[PDB]
């Protein structure tokens, strides 16, 4: 009896949580509205990946060449190494640190010619 | 047998055919303003609010017909080799999915699928009438996505009530163990059993409710020839 | 106990007219191939005899063992395993014979009761894991014997199968060597 | 076992898990500076480096040698050793300062209201 | 004559006494370049080890540790098996240094080139090879003396994407099984002594 | 440990894979020698109990049974709130279902 | 009907089908109305007097954030 009881609750615990979890999968409900959600929450993330590459579009055409360069370095850095661990930021640095190199030379050239 | 889908199926399909809810009857206009103003609904919304209720002001021998054709496309439609990996990719990835709501990667194509059957299936409903501009279905926006992807409906599912029953044997009480050691293996025994066999079954039945049959399966049984 | 039965079913795969046999005898049960497997699985956990090969001490935990087996087999769902048992006991009180009668049946059982059971066993000795371990190895000698014996006819992948539920029977001896040869001799 | 459990606390007490710097800095925690066996020794200790309140002299007089001295063994590390792991720390500040560059350049470019409007949608995606 | 000598590599083995003796006289002369060269075309014609060696060291030009000269002056046909402790280890020596250059100067032009081998690596390889425990740090200074250092292990758990850069279709995992398979059944045909078996039984 | 062994199995791999697909532009000497040197610097908790040239030829079948050309591949852990966003993004259901 | 400053920034707009995607990145493309103007005395006063006005109006416009007439979308793109 108390062990029925518990069976009971258990069930009806466990189809709430497959409906909390699978219901996207299933047509079940009249309007579908838990599969909107899901699609809701897909199409949120693709519209975040997208306005993230937009606004590196955007900052990549409104900067200079060596400005575009420096910024391509640090975008890439930000975007995939910066989640990896396999990369080098000493790499990144001495990447960085020849483009300032060039730049100084530069500085060097124009404030002593 | 009353079965629960068959029943609705019937009841459904009659309300409908009662001609209380035909379109002519009735002056779709947005009752929210003080002054009468008419449906300014979606273009989208308002085909989505048509097909949905395509019976209504449709009649049986009408419904009849367009509906077979619909579903004949239907079933030719998900015969296709493309939809057939889906649905093997959706019920291999099953059980990983069970351990999060976060969408898993087959779901979404399985939901893109579906609207892309939403579309077809609106298309074909209404292939007759010349008053609706299929190139508006070429571009939806997300918004009109996903109204068009809610009346989508799979129909090559199996129409018998997917409500049952299953048993779980159960482990007795030992006479010789005391409080503390039948909490502990009752709680052990619970956990092992009852929660694998429980989720599994949840997750089998929710499968099954959005696995469509077999096509040969449905000639098999005569469904359809 | 449902690694000795798939190991029985595998080496009775191999016998000629052993399918013949098992239908005929569920025939005279008024039962199919499958339903005489499960009456025949039923019958293998007999409770009251696994009362009497095993030390005391082993019996409620290899009880619980074998409650648990019953639940996660395919016969859980009859009822209680232990009284279910004696309704097979009763609804065909005489199948058991005919579970040892067939000839894949036999010759499996016949074969297990060789390679596994020895005279040297002592069942209250069975509480210690360096007899347990001591009698794996002889078992795994014994069953290089055997699997060398049955490639001698039968000219594979059945033999391959055999010697691998061989090897998996003798890691469970190694593990819970009380618990297997108590599951041995309740079967034989 | 007794024994093992006091093999395992001695074994967590190590110097490759307990910092010998963050015991000291206990020691100094739990010790007067009266009591300081380290402190109370050294006079200039107790009178020029602590019991100044302005001591603005010798803190730039050890910040420069520490500086020169750093940037000495500093060139002559970054001279070799051209394939090592550095510390968790330093990666860590290297990585923030790289992410700091990207934050900037895009801070830049960018309309105040259109950062914190993707920056709230962001969170609320992420809850 | 050097050059005709490659063509002695090439030609029968009777010119060899003859490349015989002008290989003594190269080594008499002790040739940079040429000695090399000859070296590499006579250990083509016989073994290939000293063959790669020689041309790997004129490629990178080692004029210094010039020692091949001395190899080059064992009479074993203008070679030796089991070459002598200095050869072998500076060629084993040059081999690594090569590898650990060139990683260098791929980290200075591509920093994710490392990053990109090691997951198209790990990317099909076994489960356990996923459980490999992270690199740990080498540094000195306070950090390892003083305080205690961070550990850069994490949880492992990753969903290697694979996607095929040319746009081609990607084999099957029955093809990739079959491929392995054919490639192990080789590799244990070359090699007696080795558990490849047992890698393609996922450890 | 013997120069005869190192080249034997240098040749052994040129003959078995293409390591124009793991660098380009290179000699293939130098490819090995990258390979093997990335291979002692990561995968050496694994050296303990199996042979490296064992590890090498199973990493090296590996990636050339996945595909005999250069592929992308990206390592993404769905428990993470960035990776799963580019998991589903970075994921094209049709590739799939191209087998590309 | 569009400013300059649009065009050149929805051409570095990429990737985008649904208006509603265009209306997350809304802020972004609202640098075309800069309005520059000097820091005299008299152009102070009345800058004020604008944004006060803008601000004022737009409390009393309450046009929801889906439809943002006055900032050209996806359509002029
Ligand atoms: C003004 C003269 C003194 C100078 C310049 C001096 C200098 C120093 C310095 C530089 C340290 C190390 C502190 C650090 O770098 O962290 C030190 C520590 C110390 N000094 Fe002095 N000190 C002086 C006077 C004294 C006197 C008079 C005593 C004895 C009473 C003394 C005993 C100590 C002790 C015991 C330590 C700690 C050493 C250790 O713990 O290993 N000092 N002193």
């Amino acid at each position: 009896a108390i062990r029925n009881f518990v069976f009971k609750i258990s069930n009806q615990i466990q189809n709430l949580a497959a409906k909390r979890s699978l219901a996207y999968l299933n047509q079940i409900d009249s309007q579908s509205v838990p599969s909107r959600a899901t699609i809701n929450m897909k199409d949120q993330v693709t519209q975040m990946q997208r306005e993230i590459d937009n606004m590196a579009n955007v900052i990549r055409a409104q900067i200079p060449d060596e400005d575009r360069a420096e910024f391509e370095i640090l975008k890439k850095y930000y975007v995939t190494g910066q989640h990896d661990s396999l990369v080098d930021p000493q790499d990144v640095l001495l990447q960085l640190d020849r483009i300032q190199v060039l730049k100084n030379l530069k500085m060097i050239e124009l404030n002593e010619e | 047998p009353e079965d629960e889908g068959i029943e609705q199926q019937l009841d459904q399909q009659e309300v409908l055919l009662s001609g209380r809810y035909d379109p002519k009857l009735y002056d779709f206009q947005e009752g929210y303003t003080k002054n009468p103003e008419d449906d300014q609904t979606s273009l989208i919304e308002k085909k989505a609010f048509k097909f949905r209720y395509r019976l209504a002001n449709e009649t049986s021998e009408t419904f009849q017909r367009r509906n077979n054709r619909m579903v004949e496309r239907q079933i030719k439609r998900f015969q296709q080799p493309q939809y057939k990996h889906a649905f093997e990719q959706l019920q291999k990835n099953i059980a990983i999915s069970s351990n999060s709501g976060n969408a898993l990667h087959s779901e979404y194509g399985y939901l893109e699928l579906l609207s892309n059957e939403s579309v077809q299936l609106y298309k074909d409903y209404y292939e007759s009438d010349a008053e609706e501009d299929f190139k508006v279905f070429e571009n939806l926006s997300s918004k009109e996505k996903l109204v068009m992807i809610a009346n989508f409906e799979n129909n090559l599912l199996p129409k018998y009530d997917r409500s049952e029953v299953h048993l779980i044997p159960k482990r007795q009480w030992e006479p010789a163990f005391g409080v503390w050691e039948n909490f502990l293996y009752d709680i052990t025994e619970y956990a092992s059993f009852i929660a694998p066999r429980g989720k599994e079954i949840a997750a089998d039945y929710q499968i099954q409710s959005a696995i469509p049959l077999t096509k040969e399966e449905l000639i098999e049984a005569g469904l359809y020839k | 106990w449902q690694d000795l039965s798939k190991f029985a079913c595998l080496r009775a795969s191999l016998n000629k007219e052993s399918e013949k046999a098992f239908q005929e005898l569920a025939k005279k049960n008024n039962v199919s191939p499958q339903e005489l497997v499960e009456l025949s699985k039923i019958v293998s956990m007999n409770l009251d005899v696994l009362k009497q090969n095993i030390n005391s001490e082993q019996f409620l935990l290899e009880k619980e063992s074998t409650l648990k087996r019953y639940r996660q087999s395919s016969i859980g769902t009859r009822g209680h395993l232990q009284t279910v048992n004696e309704a097979v006991n009763t609804k065909y009180p005489t199948l058991a014979e005919g579970l040892g009668q067939v000839a894949g049946y036999k010759e499996a059982y016949q074969a297990l009761r060789e390679i596994f059971v020895h005279p040297s066993i002592s069942v209250n000795n069975l509480r210690q894991g360096s007899y347990g371990q001591q009698f794996a190895v002889d078992f795994r000698t014994r069953a290089d014997e055997y699997v060398k014996a049955l490639l001698k006819d039968h000219s594979v992948q059945t033999i391959q199968e055999i010697q691998h539920t061989l090897h998996q029977i003798i890691k469970n001896y190694e593990q819970n060597p009380a618990s297997i040869y108590a599951r041995i001799l309740t079967v034989l | 076992m007794f024994l093992g459990i006091f093999k395992d606390v001695i074994k967590l007490l190590n110097k490759k898990v307990v910092p010998v710097y963050f015991w000291f800095f206990l020691y100094c925690f739990l010790s007067t500076m009266d009591t300081n066996i380290f402190v109370s020794s050294c006079s200039f200790l107790k009178v020029e480096v602590f019991g100044k309140d302005e001591n603005t002299t010798l803190v730039l007089l050890f910040y420069v040698f520490y500086s020169l001295f750093n940037f000495y063994l500093s060139r002559i590390k970054n001279k070799n050793n051209y394939l090592v792991r550095k510390h968790l720390y330093t990666t860590e500040l290297l990585i923030e300062l790289i992410l700091f560059k990207y934050k900037l350049i895009i801070l830049k470019f960018s309309s105040i209201k259109y950062i914190l409007n993707f920056n709230v949608r962001k969170f609320i995606l992420f809850n | 004559a050097l050059t005709v000598k490659s063509e002695a590599a090439l030609w029968k083995g009777a010119e060899q006494k003859v490349l015989s003796g002008l290989n003594n006289l190269a080594k008499t002369e002790l040739v940079q370049i040429t000695h090399h060269f000859g070296v590499n075309k006579q250990g083509s014609e016989a073994l290939w080890s000293q063959l790669d060696k020689a041309a790997v060291g004129a490629f990178p030009e080692l004029s210094v540790d010039e020692t091949l000269q001395l190899i080059d002056g064992f009479g074993e046909c203008p070679d030796s098996y089991t070459l002598s402790h200095d050869l072998n280890q500076r060629l084993l020596v040059s081999w690594e240094q090569l590898g650990k250059l060139n990683f260098q100067k791929l980290k200075e032009t591509n920093p994710y080139f490392a990053s990109d081998i090691v997951n198209q690596l790990d990317a099909a390889a076994a489960e356990f090879i996923k459980v490999r425990p992270a690199a740990e740090s080498e540094a000195g200074g306070f950090l390892n003396s003083l305080g205690v250092s961070s550990s850069f292990n994490t949880t492992k758990n990753d969903i290697y994407v694979v996607q095929s850069a040319s746009g081609k279709k990607l084999n099957n995992k029955e093809q990739r099984e079959a491929y392995v398979l054919e490639k192990a059944q080789k590799y244990l045909k070359e090699d007696p002594q080795s558990k490849i078996l047992d890698i393609i039984a996922q450890k | 440990i013997n120069f005869k062994t190192k080249y034997r199995f240098y040749k052994f791999i040129s003959t078995n894979f293409n390591l124009q697909t793991i660098i380009k532009n290179c000699n293939d000497k130098i490819i090995f020698s990258t390979l093997l040197y990335i291979v002692n610097l990561n995968y050496s908790f694994f050296y303990k109990t199996i042979k490296n040239t064992d590890l090498i030829v199973y990493l090296l079948a590996n990636k050339f049974s996945i595909l005999n050309d250069n592929i992308i591949v990206s390592k993404f852990n769905i428990s993470k709130f960035n990776d799963y966003i580019k998991y589903i993004n970075n994921t094209n259901s049709i590739d799939t279902y191209l087998e590309n | 009907q569009t400013n300059k400053e649009w065009w050149n920034l929805a051409k570095n707009i990429q990737d985008v089908k649904c208006q509603q995607e265009l209306n997350r990145y809304n802020d972004l493309l609202s640098q075309a109305y800069t309005l520059s103007l000097d820091n005299t005395i008299r152009n102070l006063v009345f800058k004020a007097k604008f944004y006060s006005w803008l601000f004022v109006i737009n409390w009393f416009k309450a046009f929801p954030d889906d439809f943002h007439p006055f900032i050209p979308g996806l359509e002029m793109k």
